[PDB]
């Protein structure tokens, strides 16, 4: 008690289902990132080597593996409603300028806001700090002082343990090292552990950078399959 | 949208020959492929390739000697021909056919090549003088109940002009295909069904042959020439 | 700078606008739930035969 | 000089509330108090179907009430038999990011937006088998929240820079353009009629607009925070919106202010779809919580609750018919309930 | 007796295993359909072969049971038993393949593997398995030993032990080896996996690594009766103890 035309719409479902087997299967070889960053910080050129106004799409390989990096320019200030969207995504890309010291603050914000996110409390993020040369010639032209804007500066710790780059300015590393720990503080103050944070600091023009963020989102792999195999 | 065919001509007894039907004009990946005329007799179903190739059909009077394959790449669907009789002189119609809930099958017919050497369905009607502006009805019935369980009665109207393939005009026995004027209509219960017709004119005069889809080997009427 | 004008403008548009009692617009609600209560498939059961899931 | 003009309409802004405030006599709890309730009521899933591999973000039935399609972040629009669960179209979209979907009256059309701020309608039924894209509407500066089909020709859109937009397929072009919100639109829904229709925003509001003139005629504002989606009560003289305050809230048209809101303590969380039943006495709802609510139209009291997807639901729609309820959920699962 | 408690806890904690599999939805993986494969193998031991065993050591070794079922207990405990060693196999190559390259794990980590990864584990079971039942219902002489049901057949005894315990246990060495050299805020995370790896490779070597040695060392060669008698229950309690080491590490079971 059936039709040949239900015969037939059964068998073509079944093509449709295979169809979409095959490219689901073949759809997830490729790793997902989402850079953003507040402004004036040069996210577009991190990475030049490798390479619709609602959407920006960024596609590039290192080492046979595809990764695709979704940047977002034709979006208002609040971005509270598009964003539920990337949860799935592997590592949300952060970049902040810090040669300019008047807007540290709103990044500092724009951070504590993605970080304490409702919808990304299984994200992991990837810090930049780029412009390092700039903040380096400011910091040695002795003009702009840091008291000002942060009075935690004037007194602080020697970072005696930690090892610097060899042959750099103490004060250049004491400032660049305040900036990071900064973040640090904003990124285990929730002390939940779910995710972490991977700072990184960026030059103007820095040939590799694909690789570091191969190096982050391997770890990243890693640490979900050491969760899901019950062995954390 | 067209399907032209190759291959025919004079064949002796118990050889071999080889219809092609090559399709240029729509996705020929995504339709089942079907039918053959004999020279003073209505159609008559020989097989059915499904999409992908993935399900076959075969009459039983052509079972067992009749293959086809189709080539996706090559946008082309054939059929091999072995130990050829005295009585398979025809002239055969590449048919398409796409199966989804709304589908209209059989809704494009090939040009024929002529080659040369169970539900019962009778249409009572054989010869009808018609006067022109005359509201005509022609009726086909049927054996069993072709009303199914979900709601669909599955039951087709073809037309054929003098000189031209076939077409399309009532699918399931209510819905029109595309193009046809809406003067063409079907109705009835089960196991009578009629086609009626209102304000006919010229360019109407043909042979009417119904079908049916219920189930495998797909079985058609005799055929009704309209006449002035 | 301007759009205080457009504003005040839209607003004095929309103030003049008919209204009715509540409790006749509620009164409409319960009649039109009321009337259309034996038609509603999902706040009555039906049984299997006539059911097409 | 511009001081004036907000005195004026402050003062004019209290008048108005004190004219809509006049006309509230009695409250609508008392004059439903002596009302039989609909008691109990349990539905369980009827059809689940599989075959996204993704988030599903919106859908819409068909007008056959058999036909649905719907939308998914994989980049896949795939329209469903909901009787025997097949799939009768699978269409690859060009963006991933799609964010709403319909299904024209007509039943050979389907609308399709996201991000990319463009409007693809694709034309089902056709010569040559295949769903090719029959136009690409734009002119939107924002995000496209949502579409609905008037007819075969035109197509309402409530876009992401604060404005609705009314368009004519054949000329691909705007003929209206609804400009009265100040936040984000999210959410929209014509009429029975089709004469009228209603929109939700970010800022808290929602408009009653006109289709044939394209003026805002009548505002709601009694939400605390956004209002994520909309519906039109069958009568067509009343509306349902949705917030994330938890809390939905019944509003009508002629008496122009809010009637009911529906909200309990143990959910504190936010409302994604809100749809009605065919005699509007059910009123049903969304949240982020995993599952779904049943709310009484009248009495506001929780008759039912669907918790059947592990993730939220995020679009839910009710048969022409009133037959079934679909909704569609994150987990990838849109399931069908009666 | 002792013995009486180990099928109450073996039986207790499979069906608690596979119960929080089933009512947690955020279990539901190919890892933990593995090891729900795995708590019902060790459940079907636990509830077939173990009262059996329990029932001859109070009869004093002497079988209760009639001469037709026996060799289908040797079955049964050999089928069962393999199943497990090769499901611990099976779970450390596919622990070293995620922990060295995530990347390319992820990249193929569909469910398929986990169908094919269990098909292979329950193929090689049965085929590892396969001389037992058919040679030894009608030939009693090669499954019994002066009135008791043991593998007299050390031809069988010697090779079973060779592809069933030792290829295996010569895999896992290798695998956990370079899984822990594949291991040297993240660094903090890999010391708890390198000190559960540790503790579930060492009870697993403990639990079963007696029994098989001093098997092959009956073949090679009353003592040897009396240390596989207690052998045989040690190995018994791995199947104990394996939903205990391989769940609790994860907060959702103890949660469950
Ligand atoms: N208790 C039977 C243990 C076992 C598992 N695999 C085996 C292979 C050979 C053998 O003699 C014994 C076994």
């Amino acid at each position: 008690t059936v039709s040949a035309e239900d015969k037939a719409a059964a068998e073509r479902s079944k093509m449709i289902d295979k169809n979409l087997r095959e490219d689901g299967e073949k759809a997830r070889r490729t790793l997902r990132l989402l850079l953003l960053g507040a402004d004036n910080s040069g996210k577009s050129t991190i990475v030049k080597q490798m390479r619709t106004s609602g959407i920006f799409e960024t596609k590039f390989q290192v080492d046979k593996v595809n990764f695709h990096m979704f940047d977002v320019g034709g979006q208002r200030d609040e971005r509270r409603k598009w964003i539920q969207c990337f949860n799935d995504v592997t590592a949300i890309i952060f970049v902040v300028d810090s040669s300019d010291y008047n807007r540290l603050q709103e990044a500092l914000n724009d951070f504590k806001s993605i970080w304490n996110n409702r919808w990304l409390r299984t994200i992991s993020v990837i810090l930049f700090l780029n412009k390092q040369d700039l903040l380096a010639e400011k910091v040695l032209a002795g003009k702009s002082k840091i008291e000002d804007y942060f009075p935690e500066f004037a007194r602080y710790t020697t970072p005696e343990d930690a090892t610097p780059e060899p042959g750099e300015d103490p004060r250049v590393t004491r400032a660049k090292y305040f900036i990071r720990k900064e973040f640090v503080d904003i990124s285990t103050a929730s002390g939940d552990g779910r995710h972490i944070c991977y700072p990184h600091f960026t030059c103007a023009v820095d040939t590799e950078n694909a690789r570091r963020i191969f190096n982050d989102c391997k770890d990243i792999i890693l640490q979900m399959n050491l969760r899901e195999y019950n062995l954390v | 949208v067209q399907l032209v065919e190759s291959g025919g001509g004079l064949v002796q007894p118990g050889g071999s020959r080889k219809l092609s039907c090559s399709a240029s004009g729509f996705a020929f990946s995504s339709f089942g492929m079907h039918v053959r005329q004999a020279p003073e007799k209505g159609l008559e179903w020989v097989a059915y390739i499904s999409s992908g190739s993935g399900t076959i059909y075969y009459a039983d009077t052509v079972k067992g000697r009749f293959t086809i394959s189709r080539d996706d790449p090559k946008n082309t669907l054939f059929l091999q021909m072995t130990s050829l009789r005295s009585e398979d002189t025809a002239m055969y119609y590449c048919v398409r056919s796409i199966y989804y809930y709304g589908s209209s099958p059989f809704d494009f017919w090939g040009q024929g090549t002529t080659l040369t050497v169970d539900i019962v369905m009778t249409q009572a009607t054989s010869s009808v003088p018609v006067t022109p502006g005359e509201s005509v009805s022609i009726s086909c019935r049927s054996s069993k109940s072709l009303l199914h369980s979900n709601g669909n009665t599955y039951l087709y109207w073809f037309l054929q002009r003098p000189g031209q393939s076939p077409q399309l005009l009532i699918y399931r026995m209510s819905n029109l295909a595309s193009g046809v004027p809406d003067r063409f209509s079907g109705s009835g219960s089960g196991t009578a069904f009629t086609l009626t017709i209102s304000r006919l004119e010229a360019e109407d005069v043909g042979v009417y042959y119904c079908m049916q889809h219920l189930e495998y080997p797909l079985t058609f009427g005799a055929g009704t020439k309209l006449e002035l | 700078i301007a759009q205080a004008r457009k504003l005040v403008e839209q607003l004095k548009m929309e103030a003049n606008i008919d209204r009715i009692k509540v409790s006749k617009a509620a009164a409409d609600l319960m009649a039109y739930c009321e009337a259309h209560a034996k038609e509603d498939p999902l706040l009555t059961p039906v049984p299997a035969s006539e059911n097409p899931f | 000089e511009l001081d004036q003009l907000r005195q004026e309409a402050e003062q004019l802004k209290n008048q108005i509330r004190d004219a809509r405030k006049a006309c509230a006599d009695a409250t609508l709890s008392q004059i439903t108090n002596n009302i039989d309730p609909v008691g109990r009521i349990q539905m369980r899933t009827r059809r689940t179907l599989r075959g996204h591999l993704a988030k599903i973000y919106a859908m819409h039935w068909g007008t056959d009430s058999r036909l649905l399609v719907s939308a998914s972040q994989d980049g896949k629009l795939i329209i469903w038999d909901s009787y025997t669960t097949n799939k009768v179209h699978a269409i690859p979209l060009r963006s991933s990011w799609v964010m709403t979907c319909a299904y024209a009256p007509s039943g050979n059309y389907v609308a399709c937006g996201g991000l990319d701020n463009i409007c693809s309608i694709y034309n089902l039924k056709t010569r040559e088998g295949n769903v090719r894209v029959s136009r690409e509407l734009a002119g939107h500066t924002g995000y496209l929240s949502c579409c609905r089909f008037l007819d075969d020709n035109q197509i309402v859109t409530s876009s992401g820079d604060t404005t609705c937009a009314l368009w004519d397929i054949e000329t691909g072009q705007q003929t209206t353009t609804f400009t009265g919100h100040t936040g984000d639109v999210m959410s929209l829904s014509l009429a029975p009629d089709t004469r009228l229709f209603v929109s939700g925003a970010c800022d808290a509001s929602a408009k009653l607009w006109d289709v044939r003139e394209g003026m805002c005629r009548q505002t709601f504002t009694g939400h605390e925070s956004d209002i994520n989606a909309i519906c039109f009560f069958p009568n067509g003289n009343a509306f349902a919106t949705g917030s994330d305050d938890a809390t939905c809230r019944l509003f009508d048209l002629r008496a122009d202010q809010e009637l009911m809101t529906y909200s309990h303590d143990n959910i504190i969380c936010g409302i994604t779809s809100v749809s009605f039943s065919k005699s509007g006495r059910l009123l049903l709802a969304g949240y982020d919580d995993f599952n779904c609510n049943v709310w009484d139209a009248l009495k506001a009291d929780r008759a039912g609750v669907l918790a059947g997807h592990d993730n939220r639901v995020s679009c839910l729609g009710v048969t022409d018919d009133g037959m079934a309820v679909a909704t569609g959920s994150w987990d990838s699962f849109l399931k069908i309930w009666n | 007796l002792l013995t009486a408690v180990v099928i109450i806890l073996t039986i207790a904690g499979n069906i608690l295993v596979i119960m929080a599999v089933s009512l947690e939805k955020k279990l539901q993986n190919a890892t933990n359909y593995f090891l729900m494969s795995l708590a019902i193998a060790d459940m079907l031991l636990g509830f077939l072969v173990m009262p059996v065993s329990m029932l001859t050591i109070l009869y004093g070794y002497r079988w209760p049971l009639p001469s037709k079922l026996c060799a289908v207990w040797i079955y049964l405990d050999v089928l069962f038993s393999t199943a497990s060693i090769m499901h611990l196999c099976a779970i450390s190559l596919d622990r070293y393949v995620a922990i060295q390259n995530p990347i390319h794990h992820s990249r193929f980590n569909s469910r398929t593997k986990a169908f094919l990864k269990i098909i292979a584990v329950w193929t090689i079971s049965v085929g590892i398995s396969m001389p037992i039942p058919v040679f030894g219902l009608q030939d009693d002489s090669k499954v019994f030993k002066e009135g008791s049901c043991l593998l007299a057949d050390d031809n069988f005894v010697l090779i079973g032990s060779f592809v069933s315990f030792f290829i295996p246990l010569t895999i896992m060495v290798i695998t956990y080896f370079l899984t822990i050299k594949s291991l040297q805020q993240s660094i903090s995370n890999e010391q708890k996996a390198c000190k559960v790896l540790g503790i579930v490779f060492f009870l697993f070597v403990v639990m079963w690594c007696p029994f098989f040695i001093t098997n092959i060392m009956a073949v090679i060669c009353d003592v040897i009766g009396a240390l596989l008698n207690v052998f045989v229950w040690i190995g018994y309690l791995s199947s104990a103890v394996n939903p205990l080491v391989y769940t609790l590490f994860n907060k959702t079971y103890r949660s469950a």
